[PDB]
RNA sequence: GGAUAGUCGGGGGCAUUCGUAUUCAAUUGUCAGAGGUGAAAUUCUUGGAUUUAUUGAAGACGAACUACUGCGAAAGCAUUUGCCAAGGAUGUUUUCAUUAAUCAAGAACGAAAGUUAGGGGAUCGAAGACGAUCAGAUACCGUCGUAGUCUUAACCAUAAACUAUGCCGACUAGGGAUCGGGCAAUGUUUCUCGACUUGCUCGGCACCUUACGAGAAAUCAAAGUCUUUGGGUUCC
């Protein structure tokens, strides 16, 4: 029974896709079949901005930030709750929440 | 990057050992739904210096563009990289390290390349991401002595 | 276009001769306007042919390709070392 | 104009944290303190509390040496690894700021690979 | 469908319903014939010359005026090539691919393309042999394909 | 819909259709006559000409072969018939 | 007639020396005794001699080429010539 | 007794009315009647002899001198070559990579022949019998065959 | 089918340029732990461990841009540049005129792993080596590490080699995105053309709704036009 029309991943007009590695476990996962998530974080805590401003120079200069991308396999994404099992009708909703 | 060259009475002189943009800036510049053009070139200045310069640019959305695509064809990318090449030679030919850096602080390369490449694609945020030196002269003792010593 | 094309136009309506002895005869006569030299030619022969064509005011073209490729473009089963075109005919090779 | 600047290469990993204070050049390191000697259980080496203690001990050592201003350079494992700052980097940075030392030029120097060699796991990962 | 491809392109030319020369085009049906003969004396392709009369000379489809095709006109006048145009062009392409293959020994894609061209040239040769446009003994040669093209 | 005059399609509908998909297929090109900006001769050129046309009098390039219609550069007036 | 399935030129060796060794000798022997094109003449009249000497027959291009033991040119020599040419062209300017 | 071919090259004596015939180690691609050039100002062409300090990095050479004037020591067997790894202008010395993988520093005046020693891959072919081994070492020395020590 | 014009493509081969990452080597500043795990344990480290600074070497690999996007008959193809051969679509009042579809047999290509040798061997890693683990672990876990992963020349011939869906031809409903081409805009913009937007059309990758229609249903624009059963043709 074909659960998903995509068969679990988006791939059309192609025969092979270069695989990548997971993060929590580092499993072999296809590039499209993986789960891509964005975690844009700051270099300090929300409560550490005041301490940094008191103990910084350069006239309260803008604190930088870190952009990193995470690739999760199916099992790790489900376990880490970044991706969860949905109902049959709700599976088709590809729009992010 | 500043390499220490000479030491003279509890004071060490430095020379330009290269420049690069920070990782935060580079990651902020690179984004999805756009095309990035990267070009490099090994250039020889007036004196015996070899420098590999790296320049990265990004295509610019016009304004009223509706599609979130704004890509560029491979032929257009090659033409832009050719534009990147001819402008680098033009702006570094008759320039020493003094004049090369002097054009480097205000991004003269970027300002004078966006106009040239505007006939192919708008482009934006064209910056010299890195420059690496490879061949330094023999300690440049007399040249550094003449250049420095003020105050 | 290409020299191979232009040679293709001249073979239907044009005067050309093959080989080294014949091209020397055409150059000595003076009716040879164009000479073509294969890439893998003897350098002494190339210098002699260039000297002959310089004296006879004929054009010299040492185009890319060995004598096998030249002969194949010439329409022959054998190897051709040098072409002497005395009349292009209806083409614009000259 | 009475500020002298050093460099703190804060190593951050999920298993341990390192506080490495040098001058403006990475050479001639003033202090090199790991988080494994402020606690003795071999389990909370990367804990924020242990990073708090290690960084403040380094801060006291730097203060007695005579180096107050510190440029900050956080670096994770990098390469083929998690590539995320450890839990102790934030605590170490907070302790350096709290101990009376000026913090400048926060930067990340995590080594990025251009699709480097394979990583351990054997195409199935660290299956648990 | 494409003979040796998955494409389904339908690009072609739609000949007009009219079968007469334009009003101003007083081609007089003989100056064009002389122009065609001159264009064939050099040895240009019948398709290429027909393009030249369509673009530069401004001549309509040559049949509507001369009453005969380009191939038929030159055949009647005697300037008939030894081989058909499509046959000669395919042999040229096959020869070029084999010359590239003998140099580049690690091009399996080019070898596959050569095999497709060899299949196409053989089928066309078989049709021409059946139709009688060529001598019955016209066995295509791989070693003397250079002879056949030129 | 369910009642369409296929024998006599709309003129606008035929225009917004492929040259082959019409009721009767036909060319969409045209032959035009061009005069040199500084001469008096006439030349017949094709809309989708593949080769560069050279005027017999003192003139520049008559047209530039593009993918579709040939580019016209010089200041000439063309008549379509 | 085919006259032989596998051994080819090696068939002079009979049943001895081992099949794998016989096949390895067969490939190299074919290369050693194969004709090659003369880059200066074009004729396929280049024969091996003394494992490194290659001579062209005929009344022309009587030169002797210094090549490999079994082939006129090897991959290492071709790559070396290519990189030498690239270095020369990049050092002339 | 040598796998690689040898090249007899005739030069012109710069001081006397005479010609000198040399015995270069043949480089692959060399032909009789070819013009070879030896000196500091020679071109980077296969078969020419140049100082190691006058050549770029990564070039493949053969018959390389360990010291300037010993007339060739390194990379002389068939199919072997030496790669110029780098240079050092101050106290001019060139770092090279030997066929065995060793890295050697030589003065930047030692001469080397651009190219690879002719003879290709000779050891790829099995000797296939004692007769070929006998004939190979007959023109070399009395070292074949060999009796095992445990058999004595 | 063959030309011809502008193209287009992460299509193929050869040469060639760049990138940091990993490991290793020298030297330098320093000393107590470093690694690892859920917790450990093994191993190495006051002889200078880990970390950090300079230089060099090795091979592997092209992150971010990387997309329900592109190319190739499939397997597969992602750094720059140059050369060679080729390919589809589009435009065309270009040429021949049935030259076409399907394939038993017959042949080319054919992931990864496996084989023969040469070169090369950084990381990972079959086999294997140790230490917790449960009653037994012998397997998962941590470190090391063999064949292997790279390339050259010869082999084979299979996988969930998948769209679990043979190929060619015709017809069949509504929408919006998307790649390539072409046509039109007294529309915007740019130091003669390019970028953006809109409309039409052809050729692809697809998506949402609906089910006249099909099915045992899941579902399907084909798996529809089939008890109202027959367009042509291979495999099973
Ligand atoms: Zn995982
Ligand atoms: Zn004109
Ligand atoms: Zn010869």
């Amino acid at each position: 029974t074909q659960k998903r029309r995509n068969n679990g991943r988006n791939k059309h007009g192609r025969g092979h896709v270069k695989f990548v590695r997971c993060i929590n476990c580092s499993r072999a996962v296809p590039k499209d079949k993986a789960i891509k998530r964005w975690t844009i974080r700051n270099m300090v805590e929300t409560a550490a901005i005041r301490d940094l401003s008191e103990a910084s120079v350069y006239s309260e200069y803008t604190i930088p930030k870190l952009y990193i991308k995470l690739q999760y396999c199916v099992s790790c994404a489900i376990h880490s709750r970044v991706v969860r099992v949905r109902s049959r009708e709700g599976r088709r909703i590809r729009t992010p929440p | 990057k500043l390499r220490v060259e000479d030491i003279q009475g509890k004071s060490c002189l430095t020379s330009f050992n290269g420049l690069s943009i920070t990782s935060d800036k580079l990651r902020s510049l690179v984004r999805k739904w756009q095309t990035t053009i990267e070009a490099d070139q090994t250039i020889k200045t007036t004196d015996g210096y070899l420098c590999r310069v790296f320049v990265i640019g990004f295509t610019r959305r016009r304004a009223n563009q509706v599609k979130k695509t704004t890509y560029a064809q491979s032929s257009q990318i090659r033409a832009i990289r050719q534009k990147m090449f001819q402008v680098i030679q033009n702006q570094t030919s008759s320039c020493s390290m003094r004049e090369l850096v002097q054009k480097l602080i205000p991004e003269v390369i970027g300002r004078e390349i966006e106009r040239a490449t505007g006939s192919i694609f708008p482009l934006q945020n064209v910056l010299v991401r890195k420059v690496k030196i490879l061949k330094a002269p023999k300690h440049d003792a007399q040249k550094l002595l003449e250049l420095h010593g003020e105050s | 276009d290409t020299i191979n094309a232009k040679l293709a136009l001249t073979m239907k309506s044009g005067k050309y001769v093959l080989g080294y002895k014949s091209t020397l005869k055409t150059l000595r006569s003076g009716k040879a306007k164009l000479i073509l030299i294969a890439g893998n030619c003897p350098p002494l022969r190339k210098s002699e042919l260039e000297y002959y064509a310089m004296l006879s005011k004929a054009n010299v073209h040492h185009y890319a390709g060995t004598n096998i490729d030249l002969g194949t473009a010439c329409g022959k089963l054998f190897r051709v070392g040098v072409l002497a075109i005395t009349d292009a005919g209806d083409s614009d090779i000259l | 104009g009475e500020l002298v600047f050093g460099v703190a290469h804060i190593f951050a990993s999920f298993n341990d944290t390192f506080v490495h204070i040098t001058d403006l050049t990475g050479k001639e390191t003033i202090v090199r303190v790991t988080g494994g000697m402020k606690v003795k259980t071999d389990r909370d080496e990367s804990s924020p509390y242990a990073a708090m203690l290690a960084a403040q001990d380094a801060a006291a050592k730097c203060k007695e040496v005579g180096i107050t201003a510190l440029h900050i350079k956080i670096r994770a494992t990098g390469g083929t690894a998690t590539k995320t700052p450890g839990p102790g980097a934030q605590a170490a940075l907070r302790a350096l700021a709290r101990a009376g030392m000026r913090i400048g030029r926060i930067e990340d120097v995590t080594p990025i690979p251009t699709d480097s060699t394979r990583r351990k796991g054997g195409r199935r990962g660290r299956r648990l | 469908g494409r003979m040796h491809s998955k494409g389904k392109g339908i690009a072609s030319s739609a000949l007009p319903y009219v079968r007469s020369p334009p009003a101003w085009c007083k081609a007089d049906a003989d100056s064009v014939v002389e122009q065609i003969l001159k264009f064939s004396k050099k040895g240009m392709s019948p398709s290429q010359i027909g393009v030249t009369l369509r673009d530069s000379h401004g001549i309509p489809q040559v049949r509507f005026i001369t009453g005969q095709k380009i191939m038929r006109i030159l055949k009647a006048n005697g300037l008939a090539p030894e081989l058909p145009e499509d046959l000669y062009n395919l042999i040229k392409k096959a020869v070029s691919v084999r010359k590239h293959l003998e140099r580049n020994r690690k091009d399996k894609d080019s070898k596959f393309r050569l095999i497709l061209i060899e299949s196409r040239i053989h089928r066309l040769a078989r049709y021409y042999r059946k139709v009688g446009a060529l001598p019955p003994t016209w066995k295509y040669e791989s070693a003397t394909a250079s002879a056949l093209v030129a | 819909v369910l009642a369409v005059d296929l024998l006599n399609p709309s003129h606008e509908s035929e225009m917004r259709k492929h040259k082959l998909k019409q009721l009767v297929q036909g060319p969409r090109s045209f032959f035009m006559d061009v005069k040199c900006p500084g001469c008096f001769n006439i030349t017949t050129v094709f809309s989708h000409a593949q080769t560069v046309v050279i005027c017999g009098s003192c003139a520049s390039v008559l047209c530039q072969p593009t993918g579709g219609k040939a580019r016209l550069m010089e200041g000439c007036s063309f008549r379509r018939k | 007639t085919k006259r032989t399935k596998k051994v080819g030129v090696t068939g002079k060796y009979g049943v001895r020396y081992g099949a794998s060794l016989r096949r390895d000798v067969r490939k190299i022997e074919v290369q050693q005794h194969s004709r090659y094109q003369c880059p200066f003449c074009g004729r396929n009249t280049v024969k091996r001699t003394a494992a490194g000497i290659w001579c062209c027959n005929g009344k022309g291009c009587k030169k002797v080429l210094a090549g490999g033991a079994w082939t006129v040119t090897t991959a290492a020599a071709t790559s070396a010539r290519s990189t030498i040419r690239r270095l020369r062209e990049m050092v002339e300017v | 007794g040598r796998g690689a071919p040898l090249a007899k090259v005739a030069f012109r004596n710069p001081y006397h009315y005479r010609t000198d015939v040399e015995t270069f180690v043949a480089t692959e691609g060399m032909y009789t009647g070819q013009f070879v050039y030896c000196g500091k100002n020679a071109a980077l062409t296969v078969g020419n002899v140049l100082p190691v300090g006058e050549m770029p990095e990564g070039t493949i050479i053969s018959n390389v001198e360990e010291k300037a004037g010993d007339r060739g020591a390194l990379g002389r067997s068939s199919g072997n070559y030496v790669i110029i790894v780098g240079h050092d202008v101050d106290t001019g010395k060139t770092r090279v990579k030997l066929p065995s993988g060793a890295k050697k520093v030589v003065p930047s005046s030692a001469r080397g022949v651009v190219g690879i020693v002719a003879g290709g891959g000779r050891i790829d072919k099995p000797l296939l019998k004692a007769g070929r081994a006998f004939h190979k070492y007959r023109v070399k020395r009395n070292c074949w065959p060999r009796t095992r020590g445990v058999a004595m």
